[PDB]
């Protein structure tokens, strides 16, 4: 079974350049096109290069001028190099193999923003069936772990994606539909945790 | 040059039930010339076919292919509930650079919901903070086609409003959807009454809910 595994920086300042790896292990060497993808947020995927045993070296016209794929044969990898990066190339990375392709790597995340590390702010959304919710808003960069009650409630949650606001900053929202019986008789807190600001916020919702 | 093409965007078929996907090419592609891919929320895209119709090694029988110079089709004869993810069609080995298709969602098919709608006023902390984010939410609805739209004094608002959608809900197929307004706290203070209004199919007449800057 062969494999693939990559890493690198995934978030970088805008103006400065990219560099991601790929290594293969469990298959032979040569013979093999090795291929780099982009998926920005909610699209599709972007063909970006490919190269082989030698250099090999085919870009995509549409950022040939800022891309470099080079190879190290002694340890079997291969490198991924972008120059100039704009908030634009903000996506999803993979390392593949064409032979179509088979096998893919698990993907690194990549986001451009010139905003800075924040902690988020958690807000009550207060109930008057009913529902109740949590506001995070004001973090950056994704993401946040929203649980309720430390994990006791998980039934009829709905945490919703986070949305980029013009700040450059990321909010989501946390809600839960619950029967009105127990507004006053259970209480509801809402978690939050965000690691890249090394943060947790316990939020009680009580009835407005 | 050479582009692909998929279509319909959204296929919403029963488990059990066939799915045909489409995908069209500009130029004429040779059909050994032409790959599948299976790709699920969070993971990477998983090959299905590398040709026509050559189910790659560890896909199950279900999957086939077939078309010919600009018309391909992917098929699956009998819908498990792990096939409904998004698919890509890919030109590899014609003409550089390779790119792929815009995709196609297959989604569950399930009985019209009319969504149940909330609306959350801003806390009095966050108004302590400068801003007022106002939230509407519209929780188990089927299908996704939703429209939501803000009133501050029964005036139409826009360019002011973000919006989030989950994933279908493994459990009874549903979605669920919410709008975040937000507006600076003098803004907020200027006017009364904020109303979200939602169309839906499931909805006989649009439905408003709606609360006062003070009551």
């Amino acid at each position: 079974q062969v494999q693939l595994q990559q890493w690198g920086a995934g978030l970088l300042k805008p103006s400065e350049t990219l560099s991601l790896t790929c290594a293969v292990y469990g298959g032979s060497f040569s013979g093999y096109y090795w291929s780099w993808i982009r998926q920005p947020p909610g699209k599709g995927l972007e063909w970006i290069g490919e190269i082989n045993h030698s250099g090999s070296t085919n870009y995509n016209p549409s950022l040939k001028s800022r891309v470099t794929i080079s190879v190290d044969t002694s340890k079997n990898q291969f490198s991924l190099k972008l120059s100039s990066v704009t908030a634009a190339d903000t996506a999803v990375y993979y390392c593949a193999r064409g032979r179509g392709m088979d096998v893919w790597g698990q993907g690194t995340t990549v986001t451009v923003s010139s905003a800075s590390t924040k902690g988020p702010s958690v807000f009550p959304l207060a109930p008057s069936t009913a529902a109740l919710g949590c506001l995070v808003k004001d973090y950056f960069p994704e993401p946040v772990t929203v649980s309720w009650n430390s994990g006791a409630l998980t039934s009829g949650v709905h945490t919703f994606p986070a949305v980029l606001q013009s700040s450059g900053l990321y909010s989501l929202s946390s809600v839960v539909t619950v029967p009105s019986s127990s507004l006053g008789t259970q209480t509801y807190i809402c978690n939050v945790n965000h690691k890249p600001s090394n943060t947790k916020v316990d939020k009680r919702v009580e009835p407005k | 040059e050479i582009v692909l093409t998929q279509s319909p965007g959204t296929l919403s078929l029963s488990p059990g039930e066939r799915a045909t996907l489409s995908c069209r090419a500009s130029q004429s592609v040779s059909s050994s010339y032409l790959a599948w891919y299976q790709q699920k929320p969070g993971q990477a895209p998983r090959l299905l076919i590398y040709g026509a119709s050559s189910r790659a090694t560890g896909i199950p029988d279900r999957f086939s292919g077939s078309g010919s110079g600009t018309d391909f089709t992917l098929t699956i004869s009998r819908l498990e509930p792990e096939d409904f993810a998004v698919y890509y069609c890919q030109q590899y080995g014609s003409s550089p650079p390779y790119t792929f298709g815009q995709g196609t969602k297959l989604e569950i098919k399930r009985t019209v919901a009319a969504p149940s709608v909330f609306i959350f006023p801003p806390s009095d902390e966050q108004l302590k903070s400068g801003t007022a984010s106002v939230v509407c939410l519209l929780n188990n609805f089927y299908p996704r086609e939703a429209k939501v739209q803000w009133k501050v004094d029964n005036a139409l608002q826009s360019g002011n409003s973000q919006e989030s959608v989950t994933e279908q809900d493994s459990k009874d197929s549903t979605y669920s959807l919410s709008s975040t307004l937000t507006l600076s706290k003098a803004d907020y203070e200027k006017h009364k009454v904020y109303a979200c209004e939602v169309t839906h199919q499931g909805l006989s007449s649009p439905v408003t809910k709606s609360f006062n800057r003070g009551e």
